[PDB]
């Protein structure tokens, strides 16, 4: 199998900033027949891969003119003159000179852009999920940057340890923020032995960390 | 407009049989040689197999790990290539996308996911989520619905039978105590809600269920 290795992993880089993708063959992609199999892609968040660059440097039809791809060889590079914020994704090359056809690990663009402070929700259970007597706690944590952000649950004063399922969202493509998901799942017997429900937030744009609570009782 | 319309994913248990088809539209079919590529978080992006055209007389080739397992076909007189796999294990499971590779360029389908599994389909359990005291966070309100215990991927979150798209965001699943769950939220300007209805509508064509529920007002 011919290895493709893509360097780096990660690239941040601001709107209007140049990119810069490297794919490295461990052997020669030159088919006997004269063309070189490489391809480079773009997989969007939620998306399937698509096609950018065919054969080294054949931009595909519907791709921006700011995207171009050179090499030869076993070294190939693929350039993006100016950032925009929909080529947010991972690209992957890939080799095709050769069975088995072979895809590098793939290289995820990240936007750098202005912080912004999460935008937060805390959610009790609904009626309907005490009926069935289990008793789930939502928070979401909306639109901020960078990605890099804690949450922690406090059940009376105390940090809640067990129960708690986090998700993030990839980065948006519109205007490049994250999202997060934190649920606290209790049986409904576990979620009347107590009162205070705290969501709390730490990210850098905020000295002092970010709170979002309510009471049972309170309701 | 060229589509790869892959089917027959799904939910199968390890050892059994499963098949995906994929037709083809918009662009020449027999100048393509057709390959599936799956892909999965452990060794993401993987080729497969390939069924080549009419001039090279439709030799297939596939990867040491599906050779003898794997079997790979196509029609060019219904514009269709399908994979027929066996005796399915772990290392399967993964979204298969159908693929058709030219001279000029090339194509990818949206993707079909295989689960490898001997868990039981689980219908998901849907419940919306509405603000401790709804006023105005900024000109905005975030409302939600939680996708809870189901099996297996994926599940379908849309709002307002699809009118609102700006403004929503469906958290990636996640596996608790073997079941998967899942929320989406979704921010509407203050004037907006309660004034009109606003549901999220779930589908897990797994189980065959279809939810709408729509968010109402909780004060407690
Ligand atoms: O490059 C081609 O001449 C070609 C033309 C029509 C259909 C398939 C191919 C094609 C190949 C044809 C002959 C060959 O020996 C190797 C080929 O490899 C290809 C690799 C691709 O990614 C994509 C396409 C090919």
């Amino acid at each position: 199998d011919v290895v493709m290795t893509q360097t780096p992993l990660s690239l941040p880089v601001s709107l209007g900033d140049q990119a810069s993708i490297s794919c490295r063959s461990s052997q020669s992609l030159v088919h006997s027949n004269g063309n070189t199999y490489l391809h480079w892609y773009l997989q969007k968040p939620g998306q399937s891969p698509k096609l950018l660059i065919y054969k080294v440097s054949n931009r595909f039809s519907g791709v921006p003119d700011r995207f171009s791809g050179s090499g030869s060889g076993t070294d190939f590079t693929l350039k993006i003159s100016r950032v925009e914020a929909e080529d947010l994704g991972v690209y992957f090359c890939s080799q095709s000179t050769h069975v088995p056809w072979t895809f590098g690990g793939g290289t995820k663009l990240e936007i750098k852009r202005a912080d912004a402070a999460p935008t937060v929700s805390i959610f009790p259970p609904s009626s309907e999920q005490l009926t069935s007597g289990g008793a789930s706690v939502v928070c979401f944590l909306n639109n901020f940057y960078p990605k890099d952000i804690n949450v922690k649950w406090k059940i009376d004063g105390s940090e809640r340890q067990n129960g708690v399922l986090n998700s993030w969202t990839d980065q948006n493509s519109k205007d490049s923020t994250y999202s997060m998901s934190s649920t606290l799942t209790l049986t409904k017997d576990e979620y009347e032995r107590h009162n205070s429900y705290t969501c709390e937030a730490t990210h850098k744009t905020s000295t002092s960390p970010i709170v979002k609570s309510f009471n049972r009782n309170e309701c | 407009e060229v589509k790869l319309d892959e089917t027959g994913g799904g939910l199968v248990q390890p050892g059994r049989p499963m098949k995906l088809s994929c037709v083809a539209s918009g662009f020449t079919f027999s100048d393509y040689w057709m390959n599936w590529v799956r892909q999965s978080p452990e060794k993401g992006l993987e080729w497969v197999a390939q069924i080549r055209n009419k001039p090279y007389n439709y030799e297939t080739y596939y990867s040491d790990s599906v050779k003898g397992r794997f079997t790979i076909s196509r029609d060019d007189s219904k514009s269709s290539v399908y994979l027929q796999m066996n005796n399915l294990r772990a290392e399967d499971m993964g979204i298969y996308y159908c693929t058709s590779y030219g001279y000029h360029g090339a194509y990818w389908g949206q993707g079909t996911l295989v689960t490898v599994s001997a868990a039981k389909t689980t219908a998901p359990s849907v419940y919306p989520l509405a603000p401790g005291t709804a006023a105005l966070k900024s000109s905005m309100v975030t409302l939600g619905c939680l996708v809870k215990g189901y099996f297996p991927e994926p599940v379908t979150v849309t709002w307002n039978s699809g009118s609102l798209s700006s403004g929503v965001h469906t958290f990636p699943a996640v596996l608790q105590s073997a079941l998967y769950t899942l929320t989406s939220s979704v921010t509407v300007p203050s004037s907006s809600w309660p004034s009109q209805t606003v549901t999220c509508n779930v589908a897990h064509p797994a189980s065959s269920t279809k939810v709408d529920k729509k968010i109402v007002p909780r004060n407690c």
